[PDB]
C-alpha cells in the first residue's frame, strides 16, 4: 500500500467493529489509530487480556480488589466503568470514543459477538480489535470472522 | 470429548505426545489439558482432534 | 647482541600476524553456519512440559484453603470467601492475581489439592498500564495461546526435545520425537521379549 | 565520450554564454561524488551490520525493509528529528562546529578518486599529498569537541584521538612516497596508469603500512580508542546526542570508504581487469567506462569487507601498546621500504 | 469526595490536522524514530542478563533496528532492567532526565513495577520505577522470556506509530518551580577517594 | 567549558551506570597522570534487605529469592539455603537427589565461568565470545527449563529432603550430547584466544596476591586458588557425592590474570569430567528405564526404596527448623558461599546470613590498582567474576 | 555538589535557578513539582502544594543538610499530593501521552 487515506474512518463508521490483522511487529497499525485521532476519535486501548466479564468492565460498576501483601487486609476500590466514564470526559467537538484491544487472539467469540452487540447501543463507541495475523494490514466487521 | 473426563494426545507433531491428562475447561472447540505430573499441574489447549479419549 | 634482538623482533610480528589469521579464519568459517537466530514474531520457540508463564483459574474447584497467600512468598493472591451457612461450606467470592507483582515461582501451583490452579505457557504478557495486569477469575482461566496453533508461526523445539546427537531445532523432520522411549514402550518391549 | 563536451556545446547551440557554460557543469559531478559517497556510507553501515551478524551466527535488520535496506535511513532520519541538547557551560560556537571540522576535509579529499578515466573531479597535480594535508585537521575537531565541554570524561578521551591520529601519518606517507618513485608524480590518474598489465607485487611491504595507518584513523575496534565503549563511554562523543552525532557517525563511515578506494587506486588501480586491457568507438567506450567502475568497487568493497571483518576478529589494544606500532614498527619499516624502492629505483630504474 | 483519583474533562482539545501530505509524512517520522530505538545499556539485576541474553544469537533484537548503546545522549530507550534500590534512584533519574526529549521506557521484570518478592518487607528498594519515570511498557515477570521482551517492543512500537507530528507539546517540562531560605548546616562530604592514603590505613594505633 | 589543569592527583568515577556487566558499581578512583594511587568503591547501590527479609518467610518461601544473590548460577545458593535446615533437622537424603543435586550444580558452574568469560573478553576488546557463549550458555538453560521451570536463575527446583521433581524422560542422553559438544567448543575458544597477542599482552601481570597475602584477605574462590593453594570444599570438607568421582583441582601460582584464567578454563573441564562420571551412575539411571523398572515388577522391589527416590518425606509449610545455629558453605564459581543460620524453635529464622565470595573478593580491588593504569581496571575487575547481586548481604 | 531529591512529580534541589541551570547555592531549595505533567494544576492546590512546602522547611528543619532529609521532604509532599489527588482538587490530565496511573486508578468513594 505505502500510503492510505481515511477509508478505515468510513469502514468503522459504518460496521461499528472492526478486526485487524496486523503482522506480528507491531508498527502499521498506529498510523490508523491516528487517523482516527485526526478526525475527533479519542482512543483507549486497556489490553483484554486483563479484562474480565466485559459486561461488568465496560457497562456496570465492578470492584477491584488490589494486591494485599500479608499487610493492608482485603479491599475493594470499585472502579467505575470504562465507557461511561472516559465517554463523559470528552473534550466538547468530540465524534465518539473508540476501543482498541491489542491481544485479541486470548478472548472468546461470546465476547466478540458482545462487543460487536455492544456498539449499536451506547451510540458514539466503537471498536477495533488487533487479532494477529496477516502479512498485509486488512481488516473486517467483527460481526463477520464469527457465524 | 467433555470436561472431567482423562485424554491422552495422538499427534506425533507436539511436543506433548503420548501423555495423558484431565480435561479442566473447554471453549470454541479447544480444550485445556491439564496434565497431573511431575511436581507443578501443566495446561495448555489442545484441539478436540489431537486427542483421543482414554478411558 | 643486535642481530639477535631483529630476528626476535621478526619472530613476534610474524607470530601476532599467524595469531591474528587464525582468529580471521574462524570468523570467516562462523560465516557459513546457520544462524541459531530464533526470528521470534514469525519463528517463536515452543515452552517446555513445566515453563511457568501466567498461572491459571478455575471458579467451581476452589474451596478457600488460603494455602496460596500461606505459601506465596509475598502472599499476594486475594482470595476473599463470605462462609455462607448451608452448614460450613467456604462461599468464594472473588480471586485475583497482580501479575505485576507475582514472580512465577509456581508454590500455590504446587500446593493447591484441588488442582485447579496451574501454570500455562503464555510468557506474551505486556500491557500499557500495570493496573490491566491484576487478573480477575473470570481472567485467568481465558484458554491459553498454543503457540503452534497460530497461523503465521514456525515453531522450533528446544534442546531437550530434539533427536539424539541434534542440536538446532530449526530444519526438522515432521516426524521428530525426544529422545528415546517411553516408560510404556520399554514395558511393553521387556514384556514381549 | 565526452559528456562535458556535449554538455557544454548544447548548452552552448541555445546561447548561454561558453564561460558561463563550462562554469554550470561544475556541480554535476560535484555532487554525484556527494551522492555516491553518501550510498558508500548506506553500504558501509548496512554492511558491516549483516557480516557482523553473520560472524555470530545471527541474523540483522529484516525488518527494517526486506534485508535492512533501509535502517541507515531510519537512522539518520531519527537523528534528524532528534532534540540536540547544548551542556551547561560547553561553549556554543564550538560544540557545534567540532563534528563539521573532523567531517568535512574526509568530503573534500573526494576530488582525487578517479572511478575512471576522465571520470573524476579535476585531476589536482598533487593529489594524494592534499589527502594526507587535510587527513591532519581532524584533531583539531576532536580537541576542540574535547575543550568544548565540561565532560572531563570526555577530554579525558579526546586526547588519545590527537595522540593516534597525529602518529599514523607519518608512515601513511612514507607508504605512499614510495609509490611517488614509480609514478613520475603524485597524481593518481598517473599512479594507476602506471599499472597498465600492481604497485602491491612491488610494494609488499608498504601496502601493510598503508593498510594499518588508515584502519587505525580512530576507526577500528583493533584500535579506535576515543570511541572505546568499554574503557569509557564513547569517548569524545557521549556528549553529541542528536545530527551531531550523526556527523561524527557519517565521518567514520565515509573516511572507511574513502581508504578503501584510495588503496584500490594506489596498490591495485580503478580499471584493469588484470589482463592488459585495451587490447580487445562510443559504445565501446561505455562498456570500458562500466568494466572499470565495476573493478574499482570491487576491490573497494573488499577492502571494506576485511576492515570490517577485523573489527570482530582483533581486541583492542591500550594507548601503549598502540603508539608502540608507530615509531617502533610503522615509521623504520616505513623508512627501509622507502630506502629499499629508492635503492631499486637506482639499480633498476626499469620496471618502476 | 464523588470520584476519587479523578479525570480532569479537558477543553480545547487537540486541534489535530488532517491533510493527507502531513499525515504521510508523519507517518515516515514516526517509523523512523520506531525502527531505529537505539537502547542504554543499563543493568542492574538478571532482568539484564536476560537482556544480554536478548543481544546473543539465539534470538537477536539488532533486527527491528536496536543497537545497544552506552550512554544516554545518543539513546532512545531505558529497558530498566533490575531492581531499583533507594541509593541508585537518582542515577536512574539523572540518565532519564539527561537525554533527548522524544524517549521511552520499558519496565522489564517484577522488581521495578510494583517492587515484586521486595515489594515487601524491605526498606531499601523502590517498589516501582512508575513513581521515578514515566513507564510507557510494562512487561511483567522476573526474568522473563528475553523474547517476552520483544513482545514488549512490539507493543511499544505500535505506541510510537499511535503518535502525531502537531502534537510535541505534551513532550515538555513547564517547570513549576519556586524557592525558599533555610536553616539546616551544612556537613562536609564524607565521600571521596583515600581509601589507602588515608593515614589509618598505614597506622596501627597506639 | 574548561577544567584548569593543575599538580594534583585526579579523581575519576566509573560509575553505576558502567557500559558493562559488572553490576553496579563506583570506583571513586584517585590517579597520578594515568596511574592509580587507590579507589573508594561505593558499593550498596543494590541492597534490597535480603537478611531482614529472611525473618519473616519460612524455607520454601524464601528459596526464590535465594537464587538472585549470584544471578548468574541459581543453584550454587538454593543448595545452601536447602542444606543449613536440612543439617538441624538431621534429614537423610538419598543418592539420587543428590546425584542430580551435583549434576545440576555443577552446570550452574558452567554456566558461571562462562558469563565470567564473555564480559571479561568484551572489556579487554572484542564482542564476539560474548556472542559465542549465549550460542552455548543458552543449551543449559533449555536443560533446566526442561528439568525445572524457569532457565537460569529462579528454578527452585531444590527442596529439603532432596529435590522437588524427578527429571525429565530424555534429559540424561541430550546432557551427554551437550557434554560432548562442548569439548571441541572450550578448544575452539582457546583457538580464537589465549594466544592472540593483542590479547595476552594486555594482561600478562597485572594483579597479583602472593599466597599468605591472600589468606589475609580471604579471596576464598579461584583467586585464592590462583596463588599455589590445592583447596576447594568439593574435596576437603567431603561435600555430599565426593570422593565417588576422579580429581584433579587446578592451581596457578603467578597470582595474576592467566593464574585465573588457567585456572577457570581448566574448571570448566573438569567440571565436565565430573558430569559425565555422574550420569553413568545415577541410582537409576535415566527416569525412563527407572519408572519403567519401577512398574515393570516393582511396586515393591528395590527399585522404589529410599535411596531412589527423588526426595523423602515431602515437607509442609510448617516445618519449624529446630533450634541449634551451625554455618554452611558451599564451593560455588565465585567461591566460598556461606550462611550462619541459627533458628530458636520455628519456621521464622533468626538472623538469616550471607557470606557470599565475592565481598570477600572484591575487598581487594585497589591493591590490585597499586599503580597499574586507568585502562587496565576492567581487566582486574573482570578477573574476580564479580556479581553485585551477591553483595547485597 | 547538589544535594537532591528525585522522586516523580517532585524534584527538589539545594541551588538557585537562574536560567534553566541550578547553580548550588546551600540556601535556596528550589521544587519542581510535576514537570512531566502526570497532574492538571490549578492556581488554588497548587498554591496549597507551595505554603506545604514552606512551612515543612522552615516548620521543622534543624538539622543536617543530608539527602535523607530532602528526600523525607519529597515523600511527605508526594504523600499531600495523594491528598489533593484523593480529595479531588487536582486530576489527572487525560492527555494522549503515557496516562499511567503511579498515584491510583479513580475510586467512586462508597
Ligand atoms: S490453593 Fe486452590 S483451592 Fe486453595 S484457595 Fe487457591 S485455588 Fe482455591
Ligand atoms: S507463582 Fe509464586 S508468587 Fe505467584 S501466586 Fe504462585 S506462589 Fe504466589
Ligand atoms: S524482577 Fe526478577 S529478574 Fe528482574 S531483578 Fe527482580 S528478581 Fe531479578
Amino acid at each position: 500500500g505505502l500510503l492510505a487515506g481515511y477509508q478505515f474512518v468510513k469502514d468503522l463508521e459504518s460496521a461499528g467493529a472492526l478486526a485487524l490483522f496486523v503482522p506480528p511487529e507491531g508498527g502499521f497499525e498506529g498510523r490508523y489509530q491516528r487517523r482516527l485521532r485526526s478526525k475527533g476519535y479519542t482512543t483507549l486501548p486497556m489490553s483484554a487480556p486483563g479484562l474480565g466479564d466485559l459486561a461488568a468492565y465496560l457497562t456496570q460498576e465492578h470492584g477491584i480488589r488490589p494486591a494485599h501483601t500479608g499487610k493492608e487486609d482485603i479491599r475493594v476500590y470499585f472502579q467505575p466503568p470504562l465507557v461511561t466514564y472516559h465517554l463523559e470526559n470528552l473534550p466538547p467537538n468530540a465524534k465518539g470514543l473508540v476501543l482498541w484491544l491489542i491481544d485479541g487472539k486470548r478472548l472468546s467469540k461470546q465476547e466478540f459477538a458482545y462487543l460487536a452487540q455492544l456498539t449499536q447501543t451506547l451510540p458514539k463507541f466503537k471498536v477495533v480489535v488487533e487479532v494477529g495475523g496477516d502479512r498485509v494490514v486488512r481488516w473486517e466487521p467483527l460481526a463477520d470472522w464469527v457465524a | 470429548i467433555l470436561p472431567g473426563m482423562t485424554v491422552k494426545v495422538t499427534n506425533p507433531n507436539d511436543t506433548y505426545y503420548q501423555f495423558q491428562g484431565i480435561v479442566q475447561r473447554i471453549t470454541d472447540g479447544k480444550v485445556a489439558v491439564l496434565f497431573e505430573g511431575g511436581n507443578w499441574d501443566k495446561l495448555v489447549t489442545f484441539q478436540a482432534s489431537e486427542l483421543e479419549p482414554v478411558v | 647482541k643486535f642481530l639477535n634482538q631483529i630476528t626476535n623482533y621478526a619472530k613476534e610480528a610474524v607470530q601476532s600476524a599467524k595469531y591474528i589469521g587464525q582468529g580471521l579464519s574462524v570468523t570467516f568459517d562462523h560465516m557459513r553456519r546457520r544462524p541459531i537466530t530464533v526470528q521470534y514474531p514469525y519463528e517463536k520457540l515452543i515452552p517446555s512440559e513445566r515453563f511457568r508463564g501466567r498461572i491459571h483459574f478455575e471458579f467451581d474447584k476452589c474451596i478457600a484453603c488460603e494455602v496460596c497467600v500461606r505459601v506465596c512468598p509475598i502472599n499476594l493472591p486475594v482470595v476473599d470467601w463470605v462462609f455462607n451457612k448451608e452448614l460450613k461450606k467456604k462461599e468464594l467470592k472473588h480471586y485475583s492475581i497482580d501479575f505485576g507483582v507475582c514472580i512465577f515461582c509456581a508454590n500455590c501451583v504446587e500446593y493447591c489439592p484441588t488442582n485447579c490452579l496451574s501454570v500455562t505457557e503464555e510468557y506474551e504478557l505486556a500491557t500499557y498500564d500495570r493496573h490491566e495486569l491484576n487478573y480477575d477469575s473470570v481472567a485467568m482461566g481465558r484458554i491459553p495461546y498454543k503457540v503452534t496453533q497460530d497461523p503465521m508461526v514456525t515453531p522450533i523445539r528446544e534442546f531437550a526435545y530434539l533427536p539424539a546427537g541434534v542440536m538446532s531445532g530449526h530444519d526438522l523432520p515432521a516426524g521428530a520425537q525426544r529422545a528415546g522411549e517411553r516408560p510404556e514402550a520399554i514395558a511393553n518391549t521387556a514384556k514381549s521379549s | 565520450i565526452d559528456l562535458q563536451g556535449q554538455f557544454i556545446s548544447a548548452l552552448q547551440s541555445l546561447g548561454l554564454s561558453h564561460d558561463l557554460a563550462k562554469l554550470l557543469w561544475l556541480p554535476l559531478p560535484m555532487l554525484m561524488m556527494l551522492i555516491v559517497a553518501t550510498v558508500g556510507v548506506l553500504v558501509a553501515v548496512w554492511l558491516e551490520r549483516k557480516i557482523s551478524a553473520a560472524v555470530q551466527q545471527r541474523i540483522g535488520p529484516e525488518y527494517i525493509g526486506p534485508l535492512g535496506i533501509l535502517a541507515p535511513l531510519a537512522d539518520g532520519l531519527k537523528l534528524i528529528f532528534k532534540e540536540d541538547v547544548l551542556p551547561a557551560n560547553s561553549d556554543r560556537w564550538l560544540f557545534t562546529l567540532g563534528p563539521a571540522v573532523v567531517v568535512i576535509p574526509v568530503f573534500l579529499s573526494y576530488i582525487i578518486v578517479p572511478f575512471g578515466q576522465n571520470l573524476l573531479i579535476s585531476n589536482l597535480a598533487m593529489g594524494v599529498f592534499l589527502w594526507i594535508a587535510l587527513s591532519s585537521i581532524a584533531p583539531i575537531g576532536l580537541l576542540m569537541a574535547g575543550y568544548a565541554s565540561n565532560n572531563k570524561y570526555s577530554l579525558l578521551g579526546g586526547l588519545r584521538a590527537a595522540a593516534q591520529s597525529i602518529s599514523y601519518e607519518i608512515p601513511l606517507a612514507l607508504a605512499v612516497l614510495a609509490v611517488a618513485m614509480m609514478s613520475n608524480g603524485l597524481g593518481t590518474v598517473e599512479i594507476v596508469e602506471q599499472q597498465s598489465q600492481w604497485n602491491v607485487w612491488r610494494q609488499p611491504i608498504g601496502f601493510l603500512v598503508f593498510w594499518i595507518a588508515a584502519l587505525a584513523e580512530c576507526e577500528r575496534l583493533p584500535f579506535d580508542l576515543p570511541e572505546a565503549e568499554e574503557e569509557l563511554v564513547a569517548g569524545y562523543q557521549t556528549e553529541y546526542a542528536g545530527m551531531k552525532f550523526a556527523l561524527f557517525y557519517l565521518g567514520a563511515y565515509v573516511n572507511l570508504v574513502l581508504s578503501a578506494l584510495l588503496v584500490s587506486v594506489l596498490y591495485f588501480g580503478g580499471w584493469s581487469f588484470p589482463i592488459p586491457l585495451e587490447t580487445i568507438n562510443p559504445f565501446l567506450q561505455i562498456a570500458f567506462a562500466v568494466l572499470g567502475i565495476t573493478m574499482t568497487l570491487i576491490k573497494a568493497y573488499f577492502f571494506v569487507f576485511l576492515a570490517i571483518l577485523l573489527r570482530w576478529t582483533v581486541p583492542r589494544v591500550r594507548i601503549d601498546q598502540l603508539l608502540d606500532l608507530g615509531w617502533k614498527f610503522l615509521l623504520p619499516v616505513g623508512l627501509v621500504n622507502l630506502l629499499l624502492t629508492a635503492g631499486l629505483k637506482l639499480a633498476f630504474p626499469v620496471a618502476f | 469526595p464523588a470520584i476519587l483519583n479523578p479525570i480532569a474533562r479537558p477543553e480545547v482539545p487537540q486541534e489535530l490536522a488532517e491533510n493527507i501530505i502531513l499525515t504521510s509524512l508523519n507517518d515516515v517520522y514516526d517509523w523512523a524514530r520506531l525502527s531505529s530505538l537505539w537502547p542504554l545499556m543499563y543493568g542492574t539485576a538478571c532482568c539484564f542478563i536476560e537482556f544480554a541474553a536478548m543481544i546473543g544469537s539465539r534470538f537477536d533484537f539488532d533486527r527491528f533496528g536496536l543497537v545497544p548503546r552506552n550512554s544516554p545522549r545518543q539513546a532512545d530507550l531505558i529497558i530498566t532492567s533490575g531492581t531499583i534500590t533507594m541509593k541508585m534512584a537518582p542515577a536512574l533519574v539523572r540518565l532519564y532526565e539527561q537525554m533527548p526529549s522524544p524517549k521511552y521506557v520499558i519496565a522489564m521484570g517484577a522488581c521495578t513495577i510494583t517492587g515484586g518478592m521486595f515489594s515487601s518487607d524491605s526498606y531499601s528498594a523502590v517498589r516501582g520505577v512508575d513513581k521515578l519515570i514515566p513507564v510507557d511498557v510494562y512487561l511483567p515477570g522476573c526474568p522473563p522470556r528475553p523474547e517476552a521482551i520483544m513482545d514488549a517492543i512490539v507493543k511499544l512500537r505500535k505506541k510510537i506509530a499511535n503518535e502525531h507530528i502537531n502534537e510535541r507539546g505534551n513532550l515538555a517540562q513547564t517547570h513549576r518551580l519556586f524557592t525558599a531560605k533555610h536553616k539546616m548546616k551544612p556537613v562536609p562530604p564524607i565521600l571521596t577517594g583515600q581509601y589507602l592514603n588515608a593515614p589509618s590505613r598505614q597506622a596501627p594505633p597506639p | 567549558p574548561k577544567i584548569e589543569t593543575r599538580t594534583e592527583p585526579m579523581v575519576i568515577n566509573m560509575g553505576p551506570h558502567h557500559p558493562s556487566m559488572h553490576g553496579v558499581l563506583r570506583l571513586m578512583v584517585t590517579l597520578d597522570g594515568e596511574d592509580v594511587i587507590d579507589c573508594e568503591p561505593v558499593i550498596g547501590y543494590l541492597h534490597r534487605g535480603m537478611e531482614k527479609i529472611a525473618e519473616n518467610r519460612t524455607n520454601i518461601m524464601f528459596i526464590p529469592y535465594v537464587s538472585r544473590w549470584d544471578y548468574a548460577a541459581g543453584m550454587f545458593n538454593e543448595a545452601v539455603t536447602v542444606n543449613a535446615p536440612e543439617k538441624l533437622a538431621g534429614i537423610p537424603v538419598p543418592k539420587r537427589a543428590s546425584y542430580i543435586r551435583v549434576i545440576m550444580l555443577e552446570l550452574n558452574r558452567i554456566a558461571n565461568h562462562l558469563l565470567w568469560l564473555g564480559p571479561f573478553l568484551a572489556d579487554v576488546g572484542a564482542q564476539t565470545p560474548f556472542f559465542y557463549i549465549f550460542r552455548e550458555r543458552e543449551y543449559i538453560y533449555d536443560l533446566f527449563e526442561a528439568a525445572t521451570g524457569m532457565r537460569f536463575i529462579n528454578n527452585n527446583y531444590f527442596r529439603i529432603g532432596g529435590v522437588a521433581a524427578d527429571l525429565t524422560y530424555g534429559w540424561v542422553t541430550k546432557c551427554r550430547d551437550f557434554c560432548d559438544y562442548f569439548l571441541p567448543k572450550v578448544d575452539e575458544y582457546e583457538r580464537l584466544i589465549t594466544n592472540n597477542p593483542i590479547f595476552v599482552r594486555r594482561l600478562q601481570g597485572v594483579g597479583k596476591i602472593s599466597r599468605e597475602e591472600a589468606i589475609n584477605w580471604g579471596l576464598s574462590g579461584p583467586m585464592l586458588r590462583a596463588s599455589g593453594v590445592k583447596w576447594d570444599l568439593r574435596k576437603v570438607d567431603h561435600y555430599e557425592c565426593y570422593d565417588d568421582f576422579d580429581w584433579d583441582v587446578p592451581v596457578a601460582t603467578e597470582g595474576d590474570c592467566l593464574a585465573r584464567y588457567i585456572v577457570r578454563i581448566q574448571e570448566m573441564r573438569e567440571s565436565v569430567k565430573i558430569i559425565r562420571q555422574a550420569l553413568d551412575g545415577l541410582p537409576g539411571g535415566p527416569y525412563e528405564n527407572l519408572e519403567a523398572k519401577r512398574m515393570l515388577e516393582g511396586a515393591k522391589s528395590e527399585w522404589n526404596g529410599f535411596d531412589y527416590q527423588y526426595i523423602g518425606k515431602k515437607l509442609s509449610p510448617t516445618f519449624k527448623i529446630p533450634k541449634g545455629e551451625h554455618y554452611v558453605r558451599v564451593e560455588s564459581g565465585k567461591g566460598e558461599l556461606g550462611i550462619y543460620l541459627i533458628g530458636d524453635d520455628n519456621v521464622f529464622p533468626w538472623r538469616w546470613k550471607i557470606r557470599p565470595p565475592d565481598f570477600n573478593n572484591l575487598q581487594v580491588l585497589p591493591q590490585l590498582l597499586k599503580g597499574m593504569k586507568v585502562a587496565d581496571i576492567v581487566a582486574i575487575l573482570g578477573s574476580i567474576d564479580v556479581i553485585m547481586g551477591s553483595v547485597d548481604r | 555538589m547538589l544535594l537532591k531529591s528525585t522522586t516523580r512529580h517532585v524534584h527538589i534541589y539545594a541551588g538557585h535557578v537562574v536560567d534553566g541551570e541550578v547553580h548550588p547555592d546551600t540556601e535556596t531549595l528550589t521544587l519542581n513539582v510535576d514537570p512531566d505533567n502526570e497532574l492538571e494544576w490549578n492556581e488554588a492546590a497548587l498554591a496549597k502544594v507551595e505554603a506545604k512546602f514552606r512551612e515543612l522547611v522552615a516548620n521543622a528543619a534543624g538539622e543536617d543538610l543530608t539527602e535523607y532529609n530532602l528526600r523525607r521532604i519529597g515523600s511527605d509532599l508526594e504523600h499531600f499530593i495523594r491528598s489533593l489527588l484523593m480529595q479531588g482538587e487536582i486530576g489527572y490530565n487525560l492527555n494522549s501521552r503515557v496516562r499511567n496511573y503511579s498515584l491510583g486508578i479513580p475510586r467512586v468513594n462508597h
